[PDB]
RNA sequence: GCCGGCUAAGAUCAAGUGUAGUAUCUGUUCUUAUCAGUUUAAUAUCUGAUUCCUCGAGGA
């Protein structure tokens, strides 16, 4: 309702605000990092979801200390802008939007790829199933190595190291482990594999399908 | 804010394809690569319909995509060569419908590097060689070999660098058992970086170079290296022994040239034009992919050009020397990123972007009334074709693909309570507007 | 002197002595081996067949890179056995 | 001038005693020198030197190599003089050394290579008929490396014709050598061209010489070794003839007709593998009877070969094979027979493994009471090995009784102290498992009576078996005369000889580590004071152990023994940490993380900056070693605090340590540290702002570690705080100071980005002064060799000028 | 100095411009979706792109100084 | 054959980024260039300097230091551990180009 | 450091002591001057040339 946020087809992102009685539009906030933008998504009044031609995904906070009414630091806007999520997909996203899937459900962040692939984001409400699911990467990052010789976390650290994301593209891959190993990385969570399963299964069928 | 990642349809482009026996059992299965994830499929003989077995992901870049086996054995492997600095092979367990990693060889840092090998990925027809190159002047060398539990065996590779060099497309070369050959096309920029006139960048020629593995001596060794006439894309292996010469088939701008070593004249073909075309007359033609069909009696390729029109290839031969390319026109189809001509007498296009296609091949050989252009005929000009509605294939099945996405809305349109997802896609006049709803049909 | 070999590694296991055998060869920690060090094909011939990759005493365990070279993808580069010109 | 060529080709021994830069440079100008200097005077001086008596293994195949170089250029000149390079190394390839064989090998491929086909041919055929068979045997060796380096099909006539001889028997002979040696050198890659080896080979198993007849007999065998486990169809002209060769001939020809008959039986079918087992099989039988020992070895060989097929099944096994060969085989003359002594074992383990343990383990077990103790420890270890592989299920009550009398009476009847009964007793009881209830009192009476006494040989051993089979000893219910065991263990405590208390100490720790400290006689407040003493010994097992079992006693049996021993332990295992042995180290380690664990971090952390403060270098590492473990048992949260307490003292040499003691901790605790980056931040700014060199040094170590520590956890803002400090350190001269800030500038790449990086060199890449320049492009290129692909991302935008374009579009396209 | 890429305190402007321009092609003959990207924006097929990128390859930012 | 400083000003879009030495370069419009890209700190500025990084003046001697209010408020036990993960708060940071140099202390 | 300065702000050339390494101390001198070349981001450095006054002496 009352800001602008402009993308650059190299620079991230600009705040503008619109003066309604001065009939002004004055730049107070941009961000210290380039960024090849494809899409946005407006999250809350102060964050903004974006997406990046080589297949990142970022999320954009203005500090609380950020002052609207304004009439450089770094060659540029004197207010600075907080990167709190960087994301390593694999593939271009063109359109990334938040909505609510399922009647009765929670509301997530779906993205679309150029490759033809849907998928979503959803936060964590409780630091217990944050550190479990956690925990379930570190273990399935060792012991379930990628494939083709890549590195899990290196791979989703392509161009900007992850923040504050966990890969459940890695984590469902614990169902289709051999027993003996699925028996090794449940004992260390203190836990039966049938337990984690539920576990995977309740996050999954809370947001999506 | 801590965020949680799901993916609720995977990618459905394809980027390479190989076929093979891959079960080791006498039925073909086609092992397609997304962008980071390996998937195998089987078409049904029966009812034409393509299932998924299998699918992985892989968190990575899968840029080279080979199929190989050992003499006498009855299993295909899986070479691949992807973004990491590593040479995989695979090998499909039927009884635990999984991959199973046979071998892990590290030679480079991770990435899509200009000088790190991975991006081309050629194997020697016999498979006792395989050789993996990067657009610069990298290329290594590992030899194949099997022990007395039929378990395969790498050795440490060979090097084969080569300073200022830009690589265009790598294959092996098909001889009789003698040493294994590899075929690529070349070009040399270090003239070009020193001339501030310009005319160094031009007056620069594309090489046909063949590197020779002498397993006696253990060393890789340049044989042979030869201007071409134009700058050509994409090689075709030809297969040699005792089925047909030993050569390359350079597919070119207007123009697919037939090569090999020794006293073998060179033999070139134009690319025929369709009659009344509204295309701008600068443009000119290039093939965009090919198939091979190997028989016990004979040999043919298919070669799609850029319109999506596929050609018949066949070769008249000699005692050992080539003497024409004859090309015919097949039939139009989408334009494919790869093309796996299967026994039984199937088909499959997996397309650049949209739906993908299985055909049966009904037609087997030639009883037509149609031209069949060949490089023995004289022009001054060029060959001309009709193009037609399929007469030598049949459509048996339509795999659904949303590649590429473009734009997308999450709405309730209509007066249901679960919203649908409304997706503009599709490139060219195949787009079209999707709607999406969660469900079965 | 102490320069790294850097060439084209092979199949062959690097080796360490028994006063070489807890260290990492390229930053000499002790903490966490993690990568399995491969050396090349004349570095592994004849008399040289089994020797610490350190300093070239009679072989008894297995090198390894440590996790934070590992981290860097500094197993990345050639062979890393100690040659003395 | 003759010997002008001469004195300037010394470059073979600029070479040979020589540096590596010059050995290359020589190396590269001999190539360069050799067309012109010609092949005559080249190997009139390299042969002598090749040939000299006391020559060295890499000055050979340095040789080797320079013969290559100089044998790829001059190709065609070569010729003249093949025969007498032959005559100096046709030998090397019978020479029992196997990196001299390679060589020769290697030698031999490239002089074919050089000269031709015809060449070789034309030299080599005239020792074909000689009658020395010294020299057919290289010969023979040498076709087979020529067929190797130019390809079989080129041999392949030269072979059809020279086994068809009728002139001499010996040129056939060598010929089927030929293809023998070229099976054997090659391998499976022999598999295009087996029919046509087999076809011009096939006809010399029909020969009216028997010298031919064994020789192909031989050459088939090869073949079908180097084949397996392909190719059946190229082996069917020969069924018949090998056949009726087994059936008419005896002795020596019978002997390679019945190797080549068990190369082949593993490539058929069940049907023909069944069928041809029979036939082979009742000639075996009969042939078990024979006197010569090459014979049973051979015989031997072929039962293991046939028996392990598909078309074979057990029945047809135990109804035929199995009496006669425990009949004929099974006597003490096998046992002190050392030749086929391995072979026998081997051969009945690999039959148990497919008829069953069952009758095998009878068979032989009822023979474990003996006169002859070789007989016995053969019994032995074939049964312990049919144990290890498959296990005791089907073993009964009787064969249960039976080995347990049969394994305590050979316990018992023992000369010398042998690792066979050891390993048998410990496999026999670890696989019997719960089932051994009163042989337990029974096993435990024997142990007793050979732990009492006789010269500690004798009690080592029993202290090993103890050691090995307490888990089960224990897992049975029965813990008391477990603890009459322990008592005498214990009271073995003084013992002169170090290996016997290495395995007194082990067999101790196994006791007290598989039974409970709960209701277990000896106490533990009486054995470790007993037990700190031996900490000091200077030997490895006793070390280890002493180590082993007070870390256990300090995990399990902690609230027994005050705090202040811990203390006085935990002090004396601080010199343990540089042990030159990395299983001390180990132990050490883990004895005192649970040591710490035990007694608090508090008085440990306060003793250990004591240390710390006052102490020579090697004892302040091992004391910063000790830090880190503490603050990784009981968390860095109660370690951090005092030690930041330290840092407020105003002294260097204080400092430096608390800042030496923290870059380790970081290191050693790698992911834990995510919490605990915001409370040395301002530590680490304040040493970062000092003058004293060692501090930033240090500092930088600290953020080297901190930063590879955490990665992948969202720390990114007092990393990029601390780059901010560490960023003016790059115009440092001091090697060391720069070093680290190369090192902790390369952890920030990873940690916090390549993008930054490029961010901070940017300005920098093309300054006036050619310092900075050198500077930033030393950085510039450490931030490109890794991660050269996310670079594409981060180039700044850079306009065209009138000459050239330098603004990417393809970026630019907007969908 | 043995890597391709690297620079120096004599690098000109013109090798720092074609070698990141030459690498930029290579990491889109690499990544599969950026080459989707251009063959989408400009309208041609893959091959099409693929075979102009490696054209382009040979002498990027035109010919040299002097 | 080398610009001025007011020669090189104005052929510049930022005149203001400028200095002595900077027309002193090989490449002057490029330097000048990433001198002005919308990001990338600057030198540390003590290049020319002659004095070794370590300014012996503006009375260094302080206290030596000042521990966190999260340090002062067995040992301690699970709730004192409770206490200073309550406690723990996040200490004054600078952001990305905020170089230190040897006066921006006081 | 003290209230712009009091020559503790820099370079250099010989010798001593000593370390695995860094180093530490003494004599010094410091062009008080100009031009040309080298060089340095600029200094620096190096390479060459260049009647008088006073009370037999000193200075320029
Ligand atoms: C500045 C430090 C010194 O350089 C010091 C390490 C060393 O230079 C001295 C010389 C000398 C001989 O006195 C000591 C050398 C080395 C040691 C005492 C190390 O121990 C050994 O050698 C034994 C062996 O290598 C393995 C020891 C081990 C497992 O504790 C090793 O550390 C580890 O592997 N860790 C520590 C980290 N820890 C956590 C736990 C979670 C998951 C694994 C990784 C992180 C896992 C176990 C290092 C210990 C000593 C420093
Ligand atoms: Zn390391
Ligand atoms: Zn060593
Ligand atoms: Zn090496």
């Amino acid at each position: 309702g009352h800001r602008v946020i402009v993308s650059d087809v190299q620079e991230s992102f600009i705040w503008v605000r619109y003066k309604r009685n001065e009939n002004q539009l004055i730049i107070f906030a941009d961000d210290t990092y380039p960024r090849w933008v494809t899409t946005a998504s407006l999250l809350d009044y102060d964050t903004v979801a974006g997406a990046d031609k080589f297949g990142n995904i970022c999320v954009v906070r203005l500090p609380p200390n950020t002052n609207d009414e304004v009439d450089g630091l770094l060659n540029g806007a004197s207010q600075k802008a907080e990167v709190i999520m960087n994301y390593h997909v694999g593939e271009t996203v063109l359109s990334l939007q938040k909505t609510t899937l399922i009647p009765g459900g929670s509301e997530s962040l779906v993205y679309t790829t150029l490759s033809g692939g849907i998928g979503i984001l959803v936060p964590f409400t409780s630091h217990e199933d944050h550190d479990f699911f956690q925990h379930v990467e570190m273990h399935l990052r060792s012991e379930h190595p990628p494939l083709c010789g890549r590195d899990h976390l290196s791979f989703r650290s392509y161009y900007f190291p992850v923040k504050n994301v966990i890969d459940g593209d890695l984590c469902e891959q614990f169902n289709s482990m051999e027993p003996n190993k699925q028996k090794n990385v449940s004992e260390e969570l203190d836990r039966t594999p049938p337990e984690v399963s539920k576990k995977l299964e309740d996050i999954r069928t809370r947001y999506a399908f | 804010m801590f965020l949680y990642n799901l993916t609720l349809q995977r990618a459905t482009g394809i980027s390479f394809a190989i076929h093979g026996n891959f079960s080791g059992t006498k039925q073909q299965e086609i092992v397609v690569s997304r962008g980071k994830i390996l998937e195998l499929l089987r078409p049904d003989p029966n009812t034409g319909k393509v299932h998924t077995l299998l699918t992985v992901e892989v968190f990575g870049v899968i840029r080279s995509l080979m199929a190989f086996r050992l003499t006498g054995g009855t299993k295909d492997y899986i070479v691949v060569g992807s973004d990491s600095g590593r040479i995989v092979i695979l090998e499909y367990q039927p009884s635990k419908n999984m991959f199973e990693k046979i071998h892990q060889e590290t030679f480079g840092k991770s990435g899509c590097r200009r000088i790190v090998p991975g991006q081309f990925l050629a194997v020697d027809p016999k498979g006792r060689a395989v050789m993996i190159s990067a657009i610069e002047k990298q290329k290594l060398v590992y030899i194949l070999n099997r022990d007395a539990a039929a378990r395969l065996t790498i050795s440490s590779p060979l090097e084969a660098h080569k300073a200022n060099t830009l690589v265009y497309h790598v294959v092996g070369v098909d001889v009789g058992f003698e040493n294994p050959m590899f075929a690529c096309l070349e070009m040399d920029y270090e003239e070009a970086d020193n001339d501030p006139t310009g005319e160094a960048a031009a007056n620069t020629q594309q090489t046909l170079t063949f590197y020779e593995l002498d397993l006696g001596l253990n060393h890789v060794v340049r044989k042979y290296s030869e201007p071409l006439e134009e700058h050509g894309n994409f090689l075709i292996t030809v297969p040699g022994g005792s089925d047909g010469p030993s050569g390359v088939l350079i597919c070119s701008e207007n123009y697919i040239t037939y090569k090999n070593f020794g006293d073998q004249p060179d033999i070139r073909c134009p690319i025929p034009r369709r009659r009344n075309d509204l295309d701008d007359p600068e443009r000119g033609m290039i093939f965009v992919c090919s198939a091979t069909h190997k028989t016990k009696s004979m040999f043919f390729f298919l070669a799609q050009t850029e319109q999506g029109d596929i050609f018949k290839i066949t070769l008249e031969t000699d005692e050992d020397m080539v003497t024409e390319i004859r090309l015919k026109y097949f039939d139009t189809v989408p334009v494919a990123a790869a093309m796996c001509v299967l026994k039984t007498g199937f088909l499959f296009v997996a397309s650049e972007f949209g739906n993908h296609y299985l055909y049966q091949i009904a037609h087997l050989g030639d009883d037509d009334e149609e031209p069949e252009f060949s490089s023995a005929m004289p022009l001054e000009d060029t060959f001309f074709f009709q193009p037609r509605p399929l007469k030598n294939l049949v459509l048996v099945d339509e795999l659904d693909s949303l590649s590429p996405i473009l734009f997308c809305q999450i709405a309730d349109l209509a007066n249901e309570d679960t919203p649908q997802l409304y997706v503009a896609c599709g490139r060219g006049p195949r787009s079209s507007l999707r709607v999406l709803r969660h469900g079965l049909e | 002197d102490l320069i790294f070999c850097r060439k084209q590694a092979g199949v062959a296991i690097g080796r360490l002595c028994e006063k070489c055998d807890g260290k990492c060869v390229i930053c000499d920690s002790y903490v966490r081996p993690c990568t399995l060090v491969r050396i090349c094909d004349e570095c592994n011939y004849g008399s040289y067949q089994g020797r610490c990759v350190i300093c070239g005493g009679p072989g008894v365990s297995d090198a390894y890179y440590c996790k934070e070279c590992t981290i860097q993808e500094k197993d990345r580069d050639g062979c890393p056995k100690i040659v003395n010109l | 001038e003759e010997q002008k060529e001469r004195k300037i080709m010394k470059l073979l021994l600029k070479i040979k005693n020589g540096t590596p830069p010059m050995r290359k440079a020589a190396l590269r100008q001999i190539t360069d020198k050799a067309r012109e200097f010609g092949a005559g005077p080249l190997f009139n001086q390299i042969l002598p030197l090749l040939m000299s008596p006391t020559l060295e293994d890499q000055e050979r195949h340095l040789l080797v190599k320079v013969i290559d170089r100089i044998l790829y250029k001059l190709d065609d000149l070569v010729r003249p003089y093949v025969h007498k390079i032959l005559v100096v190394i046709e030998p090397l390839l019978i020479d029992e050394d196997y990196y001299a064989r390679v060589e020769g090998r290697e030698i031999i491929s490239n002089l074919a290579k050089a000269a031709g086909l015809a060449t070789m041919i034309s030299t080599m055929r005239p020792d074909i008929d000689n009658m020395d068979e010294y020299v057919r045997n290289t010969t023979a060796r040498a076709f087979a490396v020529v067929a190797s380096a130019l390809g079989i099909p080129s041999l392949l006539p030269f072979l059809k014709a020279v086994c068809k001889s009728k002139k001499s028997w010996q040129a056939r002979h060598t010929g089927i050598k030929i293809v023998q040696q070229i099976a054997i050198l090659m391998g499976c890659a022999i598999l295009p061209h087996l029919r046509s080896l087999v076809e011009i080979i096939e006809h010399g198993l029909v020969d009216e010489q028997q010298k031919v007849r064994t020789i192909s007999a031989l050459a088939i065998a090869a073949l079908a070794e180097a084949a397996t486990p392909y190719g059946i169809e190229s082996f069917d002209s020969v069924l018949k003839p090998l056949w009726k060769g087994i059936r008419q001939h005896r002795g020596k020809g019978l002997a390679a007709f019945l190797k080549a008959i068990g190369y082949l039986i593993p490539l058929m079918d069940a049907e023909y593998a069944n069928y041809y087992t029979r036939e082979v099989m009742l000639i075996l039988i009969r042939e078990f009877q024979s006197p010569d020992e090459e014979m049973k070895k051979i015989v031997l060989k072929v039962v293991k070969q046939c028996c392990g097929t598909d078309g074979v099944e057990a029945n047809y096994i135990k109804t035929e094979i199995l009496p006669p060969f425990f009949k004929h085989f099974w006597q003490h003359r096998m046992a002190l027979d050392r030749r086929n002594y391995r072979q026998l074992v081997d051969t009945t383990v690999e039959l148990a493994n497919k008829v069953g343990a069952a009758e095998i383990i009878s068979r032989i077990v009822d023979d474990l009471k003996d006169e002859a103790e070789q007989y016995r420890k053969m019994v032995m270890e074939t049964i312990e090995k049919i144990m290890g592989n498959l296990g005791a299920a089907d073993i009964d009550h009787k064969l249960e009784e039976q080995l347990i009398d049969g394994i305590l009476y050979a316990f018992q009847e023992q000369t010398t102290e042998d690792s066979v009964m050891l390993n048998g007793f410990g496999t026999v009881v670890n696989a019997l498992g719960k089932r051994v209830k009163p042989y337990l009192p029974q096993i435990c009476g024997t142990v007793l009576w050979r732990l009492n006494n006789k010269s500690a040989k004798v009690r080592q051993q029993a202290a090993d078996l103890i050691s090995r089979t307490a888990v089960v000893m224990k897992t049975c219910q029965e813990e008391k005369l477990m603890g009459h065991l322990g008592v005498v263990l214990y009271e073995y405590l003084g013992e002169e000889y170090p290996e016997v208390l290495g395995s007194i100490l082990g067999a101790l720790k196994a006791i007290v580590n598989v039974i409970g400290m709960h209701k277990m006689t000896p106490p533990i407040k009486d054995l470790l004071p007993r037990l700190t003493p031996i900490l000091k010994n200077r030997h490895e097992k006793v070390q280890e152990n002493c180590i082993d079992l007070v870390g256990r006693i300090a995990d399990r049996g902690a609230e027994y023994v005050s705090a202040r021993e811990w203390m006085r332990i935990c002090f004396e295992l601080l010199e343990l940490l540089k042990a030159h042995k990395k299983a001390i180290r180990r132990a050490t380690v883990n004895t005192f993380g649970y040591i710490a664990k035990a007694i608090g971090p508090h008085d440990v952390l306060a003793t250990l900056l004591n240390n710390l403060k006052v102490q020579e270098r090697q004892n302040r590492v091992c004391t910063t070693v000790a830090i880190a473990i503490v603050a990784e048992t009981c968390s860095p949260f109660t370690v951090l605090p005092a030690l930041m307490n330290e840092y407020r003292v105003p002294e260097l040499n204080v400092q430096n340590g608390v800042l030496k003691s923290l870059s380790f901790l970081f290191e050693y605790i790698g992911e834990m540290g995510k919490d605990y980056i915001y409370a040395v931040t301002p530590l680490l700014e304040d040493a970062l702002m000092d003058r004293d060199l060692v501090h930033r040094q240090t500092a930088s170590a600290v953020v080297q570690h901190m930063s590879l520590g955490v990665y992948g956890f969202g720390c990114e803002d007092s990393l990029n705080h601390l780059l901010n400090y560490v960023w003016p350190n790059v115009f440092e001269t001091s090697p060391h100071v720069i070093q680290a800030v190369m090192g902790a500038l390369e952890g920030l790449r990873v940690a916090i980005g390549p993008c930054r990086m490029l961010q901070y060199c940017l300005q920098g890449l093309f300054h006036p002064a050619r310092k900075v320049r050198d500077v930033y492009w030393k950085i510039y290129n450490s931030i490109y060799i890794g991660s050269q692909d996310a670079l594409i991302a981060h180039y700044p935008r850079i306009y065209n000028d009138d000459k050239n374009t330098y603004i990417r579009y393809e970026l630019d396209y907007i969908l | 100095s043995k890597y391709i890429g690297t620079g120096h305190a004599d690098t000109t402007k013109w090798e720092w411009l074609v070698n990141q321009h030459r690498d930029s092609y290579c990491s889109y003959m690499g990544h599969f979706d950026l080459l989707n990207y251009f063959a989408i924006a400009e309208n041609e097929s893959k091959a099409r792109v693929r075979f102009n990128l490696m054209e382009k390859m040979l002498q990027p930012c035109g010919p040299p100084a002097d | 054959n080398r610009f001025t400083v007011a020669e090189l000003k104005q052929l510049v879009a930022r005149p203001d980024v400028v200095e002595m030495h900077d027309v002193t370069a090989q490449d002057p419009k490029l330097l000048v260039h990433l001198k002005a890209t919308r990001n990338s700190v600057p030198v540390p500025r003590h290049w020319c300097f002659k004095r070794k990084y370590l300014q012996g003046k503006r009375g260094i001697e302080k206290p030596p230091f000042e521990l966190p209010d999260f340090i002062k408020r067995d040992i301690d036990y699970q709730k004192l551990h409770d206490a200073f993960f309550k406690w723990q708060t996040k200490p004054k940071l600078t952001i990305h180009g905020d170089l230190y140099y040897e006066g921006k202390e006081f």
